[PDB]
């Protein structure tokens, strides 16, 4: 009971989903074949949150992998922890969206979305008390940004009562591979606001910096960034799967973190992060984690919170630890940094604790921040959009597959509205 | 003949119930499996072949803590059906607990309360444990308390709540939940016992010298207090004080029934060697401001009525001398219209110590209950918190969307204004 | 007191002659028109009012109005003889059968069977929700009782019912609070110099016709006369909140 | 007792019947030489339903084979399990019908009908309690479409009190290997309505879709389709042969599922159908079987059940299973799909349970539905009929066999009549 359906779209969604499933399988001690070899009994009594049982004592993930290119499916099934996915759950098309929002939302995504909805429906009625969904995709693209928006739009109609989560990798200003990210980003984030509950924005530049300074990695690649993001994914939803001194499930973070209905764009963080060379020089105690979490160099979104107060904060600790240390430290960090908090919220921090730390570590902490400083991402993206929209450049590729000029202006007005609302409380 | 049934709601209620029932099992000799290797009649029922079942009803809207009890070390003690669970918690939301998720489960628990009450020849009252901050322990306790008041109109209900602390908190919508729960705890209760986590943390930091405490220590201390209250029903002593005798001598007016507990002597196992622990010293320690289990200042308020439940090696002459010494102190300011305000009870049963706990093997103890007026300040701060958020209507869309209306917030706040006015009215 | 038909239909000889003796006695002129109507060779055939059918376009206040005009058209009974025997404790399904046969026959109607008819008519609309209200009142050295059917559509309180008087049996959906409605009923009652003593409110009726749930009438009861109206309003608003959230059980 | 006579007409009927006899013999543990080499006693208990004992303690099927081309008998005797039939039950013509309905019913079909009635009569006095007959044939032909209807008409003249079970394969529009299908199809179903109690319509298109999509076969030959049809046929008549918790023979199904005398055309199903690759990702529980049964993609007739309601449904489970599971499953299946079921029948499912499953499984379930969506097929046939009959195409061949022209008009009238009658209850 309280099980979650997981959806993966695009290339980022598929790769990060593979990494996330590897991490969850390691947490519950599941083979790459699907069998079980966990030592403790606490790894089984909540296995049904993410996994379904099968004949022969095997566990199959409750995942749904989707794309418009069979290459991603081939890579996923070829890699490790690849054969545990149900073969039927893979859903693919003929040719990719080719970086086009209209192609993945009106022409090619629309024909294939029916099969995906059928598979989602079949997966959802195979469980009794569905907690909700969670989706992984990218905003700067056609297949992930566009079709995933349609998918959440339909799932929210067929399941109005549940909760949706989207860990969307956001375009970075500097790190940029494609040349039409602003259009797809704006068109998708028009809809992401109105059909989800918690959007955890991620940015590749921040993760690159984290691997550069905090971990000193020589040549970091997408494996490391996906590992950090998947660590955040596992950290967010531990209280549904393990016992803890003070549990906090997804709706509790939703109620604590969302003051007004439209202000649900969070950014995550994780501690402890340290280099392999400098393992021995840290004392590994709660004050270190508390200081590292609220550092400006640790958040996984390319933004410095110093230009914005925190509306609300959530901290999910993991490990056998005290409760006076946690609460007192969360008081000192809030008293001294009073300028970086909002005055009309008396208590800004929601602490939860789970009794089971990660595998390698022995105590960890996942940070979730609903700061008002995240407006700057949308600011720069809107500036780029306006610059490329003055020329009306690259626009015939969109209008030539069933899209109109007015929708661009509608999305831009919506983002001006959203940034205004976030700025309103600073 | 002298029986009470205890109800534990929410995570805090269930986790304190763990410590309470461990303490009672140690008190009466019952093993974790229920087999003893007639004072037990108050809390336990014999079921043939020497197996004693508790008179308990564990409730929660989430099967995560009750599952730990079910698979824990006390799996063979509680009746398997007494432990009642749901599917999805109240999610720190009052309306989810009182209206939406609570209405699908209330009948299954009222049936079992009826079944338990039928087994009692003479029922004294209830013992509800909950927390104000939560959504389960506010909405569900409100629902259950209304139903019990309608059904059992005569029995007295004693709450033991965990009031939110001034500084330390673990939730963003505690003021809303507390202000909503106050209506039920004022209308339907008989004696609400408020507790803070910061006060007990400080108590363990100063006296017990435990620098890194956790919830287990807090729950053990609260359980010790509850065992001290219901000692007169189980054991025998020179001056016995049952629940109705207890309620009289403490409640002068029908609405002024919010006392605050205390305990002494709490000390480490090593510090007891140097300390005399005579009756006068523990009596004086009970009245200091550093031993109150609510983060409040008794010096800025007057004690209306007081009750000192002793236990262990005590005789009434030392108690009388101690009370005489207390009454002549100037800092201990009593109210004029209560020329005597000391109810005394004595038992011959000294306190018990759990094997895994950090408390000394004392020889005599006292539980000090006080209906002082200082507790108004402990409420006043929380009202300030409410005033900061409700101005912006922050977090209100969850409450209104779950089913509740909006006027309930305003009327709960005005009721707290009335309660504080009443507490300020007396003692003039 | 008015007597009740219990022989099903047609009306048996005993109840027939009893009703005719009653009407002969009470009517001051008496035998003239009585015998004229008995021995009238031909009399005008009354028309059959047609049961209105719900339509989505037209609005719900007009729906309550329409049921009210049909009930008005049904010629409220003042013959002093009930034609359809009703039991309070009887399961609901029997009352649905009674309501549908009553609509088939379309005879004169009193307050209790009027509110049963209202329940039967409004049973088809989940958006509409209805419940009973009762008053026990004092006048001229005797106690009397009355019953009506309140409605809580579209977040507004309204009332339907029947009476020999005009304004005691019909109100629109224009009340923010139940207290305003009951105090309006109290003022209309005072207008006839009749003193209300006790007021009783039941529960929302289930929307399933073929069920055995009985109708509750005494879930809330107050002595309105003794107590000042402020406490009455407060208790009543608490009770209305307890009802619309379905908490009461 | 309660024995059944089995008749096979046409190449299609002969091949499906051969596969059916192979399946039945394997289920009962009969060697292809006719000897018995089974294990349990339940196999012998009701072996007389489909077999006759013979000297030497062998068993001979109670089957009659008919065609107008001797090649089919040659292939059947050469093929596996062909020796069990006794030679005198084979009867053949000189020259095949040449896909001519009038030839197989008036001209050369009459000269051979006497032998088939004679052997059927001789077999019907080799028993004591005959339940009914069953015939396999194809409506798109001359040898199965015409001779088959002639045979059932004669038998229904002989035995008005028994039952018949025609497992007819109907012609599909897309998968067509013949030019004159509509004429033969309409001429046969003119006579199928009156002289038959249960007709199970089967379509090659739906079968091919089942092999491609579900079983994931690469090159599905006719053997696989015949195997699926044989599995359905064996499922229908299981309660006559084995004991169960809730038995249901043929007449019980007839009374349960025929609300009105002319509405007796059904479309079957079967579960579990799983590919080789997806063997291990399934639990094999009663909910899975029930979900796979009612799937629109699991029907054996090329029609959409979503385009119409279900008058009545039956489901013959097979295996050791609880009854509460079945009752709750076929209750909630009606609860969720109230739009797809008829309101003026309070209960639409006649559930039966047997104890002995198929040899290679633990659980199975044969679904038989009586929906108003079947008439779709008939309309398509009628369209094709009125496409060719308007210009009198290919019609001189039928008149050259002594057939008159008005019969085509009468049969088309019956087609409109039956389609309207099915349309009425919707
Ligand atoms: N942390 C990671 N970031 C990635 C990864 N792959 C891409 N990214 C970023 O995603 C950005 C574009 O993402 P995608 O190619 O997946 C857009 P999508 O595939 O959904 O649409 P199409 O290109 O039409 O197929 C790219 O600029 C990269 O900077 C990854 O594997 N891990
Ligand atoms: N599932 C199967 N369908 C078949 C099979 N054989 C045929 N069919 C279909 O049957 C249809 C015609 O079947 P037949 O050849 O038996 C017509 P029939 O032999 O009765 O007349 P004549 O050829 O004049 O003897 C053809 O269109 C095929 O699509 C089969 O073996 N399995
Ligand atoms: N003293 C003490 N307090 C506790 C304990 N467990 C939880 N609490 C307090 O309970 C408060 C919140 O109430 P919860 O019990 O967590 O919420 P709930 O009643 O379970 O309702 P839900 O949120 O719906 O689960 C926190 O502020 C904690 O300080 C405990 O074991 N001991
Ligand atoms: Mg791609
Ligand atoms: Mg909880
Ligand atoms: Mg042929």
């Amino acid at each position: 009971m309280r099980e979650i359906v997981h959806i993966q779209a695009g290339q980022c969604g598929n790769q990060i989903g593979a990494k996330f499933w590897e991490v969850i399988s390691d947490e519950h001690g599941i083979d790459p074949t699907g069998s079980y070899h966990g030592d403790s009994d606490l790894q089984l009594e909540r296995i049904n949150v993410y996994y379904n049982e099968a004949a022969g004592n095997k566990y199959v993930p409750r995942a749904i992998l989707v794309d418009l290119e069979p290459g991603t499916m081939d890579s996923v099934r070829s890699g490790p922890f690849g054969q545990i996915f149900r073969p039927d759950n893979f859903v693919f098309g003929q040719s990719g969206a080719g970086n086009n929002w209209a192609k993945g939302h009106y022409t090619e995504g629309a024909e294939l979305v029916d099969s995906v909805l059928d598979v989602v429906r079949k997966e959802s009625e195979s469980c009794d008390c569905l907690q909700g969904f969670q989706l992984t995709h990218s905003l700067g693209g056609g297949t992930g940004s566009g079709m995933g928006t349609l998918l959440i739009s339909k799932i929210r109609e067929e399941y109005p009562d549940r909760i949706m989560n989207t860990f969307s990798v956001v375009p970075s200003p500097k790190v940029s591979d494609t040349v039409v990210e602003p259009y797809n980003a704006t068109l998708s984030v028009h809809q992401l606001v109105e059909n989800t509950d918690e959007t955890y924005c991620i940015d590749n530049e921040a993760l690159y910096d984290i691997c550069f300074r905090t971990l000193k990695l020589t040549t970091p690649t997408y494996g490391d960034l996906n590992h950090l993001v998947s660590a955040t994914m596992s950290g967010v939803t531990t209280c549904l799967r393990f016992p803890g001194q003070l549990n906090a499930d997804l709706r509790k973070l939703a109620v604590n973190m969302v003051p007004f209905p439209r202000l649900h764009f969070f950014m995550p963080g994780f501690a402890p992060l340290t280099s392999r060379g400098s393992q021995q020089y840290r004392a590994l105690t709660v004050p270190e984690l508390t200081q590292q979490m609220f550092d400006a160099k640790n958040m996984m979104a390319a933004c410095d919170p110093r230009h914005g107060r925190y509306l609300t904060v959530a901290a999910v600790f993991r490990g056998r630890m005290s409760m006076k240390e946690v609460d007192e430290q969360m008081l000192n960090v809030q008293n001294k940094n009073s300028s970086y908090f909002v005055e009309w919220i008396p208590n800004n921090v929601k602490t939860a604790v789970c009794d089971i730390p990660p595998r390698g570590l022995k105590m960890s902490a996942t940070f979730i921040g609903n700061s008002t400083a995240i407006q700057e991402l949308f600011k720069r993206i809107s500036e780029q959009f306006t610059a490329m929209f003055r020329r009306k450049a690259f626009l015939h590729w969109y209008t030539g597959e069933g899209m109109d000029e007015m929708e661009f202006t509608e999305a831009e007005s919506n983002m001006n509205d959203l940034v205004s609302e976030y700025q309103q409380y600073q | 003949m002298r029986e009470c049934i205890s109800i534990h709601v929410g995570q805090a209620g269930v986790q304190i119930g763990n410590a309470c029932w461990e303490l009672y099992c140690l008190e009466h000799g019952i093993q974790p499996d229920g087999q003893m290797p007639d004072s037990f009649n108050t809390f336990f029922s014999e079921t043939g072949a020497g197996k004693h079942v508790p008179r308990a009803v564990f409730v929660d809207l989430e099967p995560t803590v009750i599952d730990e009890v079910r698979t824990g070390t006390y799996r063979q003690l509680f009746h398997p059906e007494q432990l009642i669970t749901g599917k999805e918690d109240a999610a720190n939301n009052y309306a989810r607990g009182h209206y939406t998720i609570g209405k699908e489960i209330i009948d299954l628990v009222l049936d079992r309360i009826r079944k338990l009450a039928d087994q009692c020849t003479g029922l004294q009252g209830f013992l509800v444990f909950h927390s104000f901050g939560g959504g389960t322990g506010s909405g569900f306790t409100s629902l259950l308390m209304e139903r019990l008041s309608v059904d059992y109109g005569k029995k007295s209900k004693l709450e033991f709540s965990i009031y939110p602390a001034p500084q330390v908190s673990t939730a963003v919508v505690e003021p809303y939940n507390s202000i909503l729960t106050t209506h039920t705890t004022l209308e339907h209760s008989d004696c609400a016992f408020m507790v803070d986590n910061e006060a007990i943390y400080d108590i363990c930091r100063r006296n017990l010298d435990i620098e890194r405490p956790t919830y287990t220590n807090l729950n053990r201390l609260i359980s010790q207090i509850v065992s001290s209250i219901t000692a007169s029903l189980r054991f025998d002593g020179a001056l016995n004080v049952d629940l109705t005798e207890f309620q009289t001598n403490l409640v002068p007016y029908p609405r002024i029934h919010f006392p605050l507990a205390t305990y002494a002597p709490v000390i480490s196992a090593e510090k007891a060697y140097h300390e005399q622990l005579s009756v006068a010293e523990i009596t004086n320690a009970c009245f200091e401001p550093a031993n109150q289990m609510v983060k409040c200042d008794p010096r800025h308020g007057k004690y209306m009525a007081c009750c000192l439940l002793y236990r262990g090696d005590v005789v009434p002459k030392d108690v009388n001398a101690a009370i005489a010494t207390i009454k002549t102190k100037r800092s201990i300011q009593f109210v004029d219209w209560c020329p005597t305000g000391f109810k005394v009870g004595i038992n011959y049963q000294p306190p018990t110590v759990v094997p895994g706990g950090d408390l000394a093997k004392v020889q005599r103890a006292v539980c000090m209950l006080s209906n002082t007026t200082a507790i108004a300040e402990a409420w006043a701060r929380l009202d300030h918190k409410f005033d900061l958020m409700y101005a912006k209507r922050a977090f209100v869309h969850w409450y209104v969307g779950e089913g509740m209306e909006e006027g309930e917030f305003s009327e709960a706040r005005e009721d707290m204004a009335a309660l504080e006015k009443d507490y300020e009215e007396v003692g003039v | 007191l008015f007597h009740v038909n219990k022989s099903g239909f047609p009306i048996d000889s005993h109840t027939w002659e009893r009703m005719w003796m009653h009407v002969a006695k009470v009517h001051p002129k008496g035998g003239e028109m009585v015998g004229a109507i008995r021995n009238a060779a031909f009399l005008a055939k009354p028309s059959i009012p047609q049961v209105p059918n719900y339509r989505l376009s037209m609005t719900i206040p007009d729906w309550l109005q329409a049921i009210q005009n049909y009930m008005k058209t049904l010629q409220y009974n003042h013959t002093g003889t009930q034609f359809f025997e009703i039991r309070k404790m009887r399961p609901l399904s029997g009352l649905m059968e009674t309501a549908k046969e009553m609509t088939r026959e379309s005879l004169p109607i009193k307050a209790l069977e009027a509110v049963i008819l209202g329940i039967y008519l409004t049973n088809g609309q989940p958006s509409i929700e209805r419940f009973p209200i009762s008053f026990k009142t004092y006048f001229s050295g005797n106690y009397f009782h009355h019953v009506v059917l309140g409605i809580y559509c579209n977040g507004r309180y309204g009332s339907l019912g029947m009476s020999r008087r005009a304004e005691l049996m019909d109100k629109p959906l224009t009340f923010r609070t139940l207290s305003d409605l009951i105090f309006d009923f109290e003022d209309s009652y005072k207008k006839y110099l009749h003193t209300v003593k006790k007021v009783k409110i039941g529960l929302y009726v289930p929307h399933e016709p073929h069920s055995f749930q009985p109708i509750e009438w005494k879930q809330l009861v107050l002595n309105v006369s003794k107590m000042l109206r402020a406490d009455i309003r407060k208790e009543l608003e608490k009770y209305a909140r307890d009802m619309r959230m379905k908490i009461l059980k």
